[PDB]
């Protein structure tokens, strides 16, 4: 387990992208064994460590294990990614090189979140007070005594409050309502299909209504086929608003509801 | 074609532990 739910490291970037760590490294003198932290984009809990060698970058996921320990895939667990990276700096056990330097946040540059990070805290408080009918003391001690589990279910269902997410609408009523207003391009929106985790991306593309496939895989994890595999619908619409991947244009605005 | 297929997916390689 983490000291607290937000990582707190000189050297954590929070939610930055592949290329901003890599910008980052660079701007560091891609120096061998200097490395950053980073919040995982596509594995709920994850981190990433993404060091220079070679003067090259390279990127390895840490997972949240079931319990509440660390590990890039077959490696030994740790307490916390502090305790990950300080034994890295000893030992390579795996890893390309010795962790020698950490290239730190700039003076005034904070941790990234997401809207999703953003809006999480609140969620889990709002949960709790309602379902048990808690205040003061007692509602800060209940979220405290369960934060893991309030973690894991405000993440599953944030998505349905979040103002790109229209439910359980038809791909025509998608169509329509995405072609109200000004067509933006990257207006988006994403529709459920079925109750078993199937879900369509809408995006307008010069005056055209797109529509990718999200399906739940056999793991949990969600894509579009060929694509990038994520935990949650609010990581791939993090994801799919940096940059298209594959997609004929990045996201832009959510479509608002009616 | 009813559902629009992603293109080129760019270049995103994870590295693994190994040696």
């Amino acid at each position: 387990s983490m000291a607290d739910s937000a990582n707190h490291l000189p050297f954590f970037f929070g939610n930055i992208t592949r290329e901003e760590a890599e910008d980052y490294l660079v701007q560091g003198g891609m120096s061998d064994g200097l490395y950053l932290l980073r919040q995982s984009r596509n594995y709920l809990g994850g981190f990433a460590l993404s060091v220079a060698h070679g003067r090259k970058a390279h990127h390895y996921t840490i997972e949240r294990e079931l319990n509440g320990t660390y590990a890039i895939a077959g490696g030994r667990t740790h307490a916390s990614p502090a305790d990950l990276c300080h034994y890295h700096s000893q030992e390579s056990d795996g890893l390309v090189c010795l962790l020698k330097k950490p290239f730190n946040r700039p003076q005034g540059v904070q941790p990234k979140t997401g809207p999703f990070e953003d809006l999480k805290e609140n969620l889990i408080r709002e949960y709790v007070k309602q379902t048990w009918n808690l205040q003061g003391q007692a509602l800060e001690q209940a979220i405290i005594s369960q934060k893991p589990q309030l973690e894991k279910l405000i993440a599953t269902t944030a998505h349905e409050k979040m103002p790109w997410f229209h439910g359980k609408i038809s791909r025509e009523e998608s169509e329509q309502i995405v072609l109200i207003g000004s067509k933006t391009n990257g207006k988006f929106l994403i529709r459920a299909r079925d109750n078993n985790g199937s879900y369509a991306l809408c995006l307008l593309h010069e005056g055209k209504v797109l529509h990718y496939r999200i399906d739940k895989d056999k793991t949990g994890k969600l894509s579009i086929p060929e694509g990038k595999k994520f935990d949650t619908l609010w990581q791939l619409v993090e994801h799919y608003s940096y940059k298209a991947d594959g997609l004929l244009r990045v996201l832009t605005v959510p479509c608002q509801k009616i | 074609q009813l559902y629009q297929p992603l293109k080129d997916r760019e270049d995103d390689q994870y590295s693994h532990l190994q040696g």
